[PDB]
């Protein structure tokens, strides 16, 4: 029942492969069905296309800024922002999906995959997926950023929809 | 925010 998605990601135009999430839709419905829309593009915009604008080694990879792809933009598909559905689940370790905000309630397209356990942002950020198979294509991710989380290389998510 |  819980969907699976999937991105293709690519560095500069090359496959590096395919990650998937299992997003968890039994705990935060809304957030959830966010990010499955924008990974299909069923509401004419999402994913496809976008890139990870900031990457930070032994922290996390970001991306879903769709309009701005520089961490100023991204909407969801509610509005601009949409309040944050609940904190039932924490940040345990690397694979988590969170979404970025802008403070409370200013949840958009945005969210990060840890590559650590990042406890000091539970309560803060809204947790609502996984990653199922690809955990080794996140780590080389992080081979192409900064200490600050500038990108080395172009990486992008070259195709994405649902699996499951 | 973020986060950075």
């Amino acid at each position: 029942v819980n969907p699976t998605v999937f991105f293709d990601i690519a560095v500069d135009g090359e496959p590096l492969g395919r990650v998937s999430f299992e997003l968890f839709a039994d705990k935060v419905p809304k957030t959830a069905e966010n990010f499955r829309a924008l990974s299909t593009g069923e509401k004419g915009f999402g994913y496809k296309g976008s890139c990870f604008h900031r990457i930070i080694p032994g922290f996390m990879c970001q991306g879903g800024d769709f309009t701005r792809h520089n961490g100023t933009g991204g909407k969801s598909i509610y509005g601009e922002k949409f309040e944050d559905e609940n904190f039932i689940l924490k940040h345990t370790g690397p694979g988590i999906l969170s979404m970025a905000n802008a403070g409370p309630n200013t949840n958009g397209s945005q969210f990060f995959i840890c590559t650590a356990k990042t406890e000091w942002l539970d309560g803060k950020h809204v947790v609502f997926g996984k990653v199922k198979e690809g955990m080794n294509i996140v780590e080389a991710m992080e081979r192409f950023g900064s200490r600050n989380g500038k990108t080395s290389k172009k990486i992008t998510i070259a195709d994405c929809g649902q699996l499951e | 925010a973020x986060p950075f």
